[PDB]
């Protein structure tokens, strides 16, 4: 699921310049960039299953916390509820 | 000591084994409690020297991966007023990873200006 | 959010010296002033929908704390229930 | 040792490169079980050298950020008098960030004062 | 090494730059499981002297606030016992804070007390 | 100092111990936010010396168990570029445990490489 | 070196400035998974003298307060065979706070026993 | 330096003060994800000699109680090979507790052996 997160982060948002894995960028790499990190898998009783916990940590160049805010934003309208498709697993 | 003994030395040192530097500068100013940065780029001559027997430091983390050292000084000589604080930084590429200047030495003979003995961090 | 209550704080009290950010304000800064730390936004159900906790953290020149207890009354007369405007967002 | 000895040694070596320094004091005094801050501003003439290679120390937090090294010395005469304490506090505008006196300690000669070895602490 | 030496030695070196203390001791008493502190006053011919470049720690809290430093040593002569315990503690108003005993060197020739090495905490 | 004087004194150097080194090099490469590893393999000529009297460190744990010390040093002349950072690493076979290059000193005269003092971690 | 010429440094060393020790040993004898404590007591001649610039550790907590020095060492002859375990102890009462031998230096030359060089901690 | 320099030096020196040692080695081989250990057992002359002013360690827990010390080095010559490592150990038992041996350094001339330096472990 790494793969279409990171994917639609990139496709639908353009102030973004990468979303990496969690301990994949360098010091150098430029900002703002995305990492998602994957949590647990519970069973959440017989109508959920089981349900993953993914998380996105946007990051900023510690100019003000207003534009991270808009960065916010829109990761929560690019994912929220929206159909995504992972072309490597296919599914 | 006089400040030209000082001054000799000081350009005498530097220019037995120099190198040209970029020194980029970000200044961050307060504006409506929050920091805008003004970059600014401005060259010198300098000496690379070891200071301190350190060893590397990591710090991997879901941020991110990046190993710095504190072996390397820096001398430079007076053209140019360096200033480092919380707010402001001071960077150079130097080829074999980044360096950073980590605190600054002012070099002073009777209240005036002669050099900057200085202290970096090659941040890889 | 942080843009509309910094402006409330800044224009209705004027014991304060400035509001900033989390780890914006230098030693040299004068005091009293205060920093705005959001927080979480938690889904507390269907009436409240998504709820997000905001600090507003007031500091002060160590003299004594009933300046400061003066200034938080203050501060919980001016953003109490008040309805603020976020310029920046316009919203 | 003579008390003479050390007052020219002290005032020499001041005087080898003195900086005009503006102390500010704030004393903290009790009241009412809290502190009431008095400051007063003093004048002296003062040589700044270094005394310890430290590296310089970083404390950012929500309540705000700030680069404080312990590096630099301070050698003063005996014009006035110094303390330092939890409730008191002295610092000074030198251009290359703000100074703190840290610690102090008096040289005394039988009993009698005749100059303060201090130590500082630059506040970026 | 004589007894006498070490004795002439201890009390030229006092000599050179003596200062009159007056050592206050409070001696805890165990009665019924607890202490009774009984307050007892000494006075003695000390020299002080810088003997460890220590950091002055600060230890600020809801209880109070105190900032102490372990640089002063203390060289005393065989004039009077001392002892200090967790349960005895000695302390004396110097003018740049009360100064305070922490551990006591006593030196002995072939079994025979001539002088105490000592060290001391500046607490402000 | 000349150039051709530290050439002659690393190559001497190297040559009173020399052993031949197989430097195996892994540089991580960004490919979609992730590593993609590609493993080369360099040779060169080696001289291997104490630098530091460290102890040998243990990190059992539920991933695994290894002991590495940080005793070794390295110095290697001119006839290949090295580098170490996050991203890359360097390793090799020596017959007692492992050796990874730690740390990477350029020596440098007048902005000319001649050879690399180096620093080792010995991998059991 | 000669087994004659140790055991006479030894032998002086510990006349110019001795002192006599009565020793107490308490060796833990496992018996039904639990410790029997059998006392033992020795007497030995002794010299002692500093060896470490160390500061007075405390350690109160509601079991209750000691404090503990590691200065001084100590330095015994080869009359009696001293050893010390986590399962053995070794003590003696000198006038200033109880002393307690940590760690025993056996000096052997040629594979015989000649002397004990040896640290203390002076447990007040 | 020649290697019958080297030779002649390490057998002197450890013939200065030998002491027949009997090393057990306790080697782990991996077996379905488990170790297997064959102990082998393997004689050598040594000489033990004090190369670090360590303290006695102790760690005393619901497991157990030992104490260790890490002072005693050991130097030892070319007629056995050694190594430990995380999956393999090196002891002997000195009358004054057990001893064993952390780390190897191999004294290497020319790519050739000649005898090991070596650092301990007395465990009491």
């Amino acid at each position: 699921m790494r793969a279409g997160i990171r994917k639609a982060l990139i496709d639908n948002i353009k102030e973004l310049k990468g979303c990496y894995e969690p301990n994949v960028p360098n010091k150098d790499t430029k900002k703002p960039y995305m990492v998602v990190v994957q949590g647990q898998d519970n069973d959440h009783g017989e109508t959920i299953g089981f349900e993953r916990s993914i998380e996105v940590w946007i990051y900023e160049g510690r100019t003000t916390f207003k534009k991270l805010d808009k960065l916010t934003k829109q990761v929560v309208e690019v994912l929220d509820m929206n159909t995504i498709v992972d072309e490597s697993e296919n599914e | 000591i006089n400040i030209d003994r000082r001054r000799k030395d000081i350009i005498r040192t530097i220019n037995i084994n120099p190198t040209n530097i970029t020194i980029t500068s970000i200044k961050k100013t307060e504006i409506d409690g929050a920091f805008e940065e003004t970059e600014t780029e401005i060259k010198c001559v300098v000496r690379i020297f070891n200071e301190k027997t350190a060893e590397k430091q990591i710090s991997s983390e879901k941020q991110g991966t990046f190993s710095s050292i504190r072996t390397y000084g820096m001398l430079v000589s007076n053209d140019v007023i360096l200033e480092v604080n919380s707010r402001d930084s001071l960077e150079f590429e130097c080829i074999y990873g980044r360096m950073k200047i980590v605190n600054i030495y002012p070099q002073i003979v009777k209240g005036e200006l002669c050099g900057y003995q200085c202290s970096l961090e090659r941040i890889d």
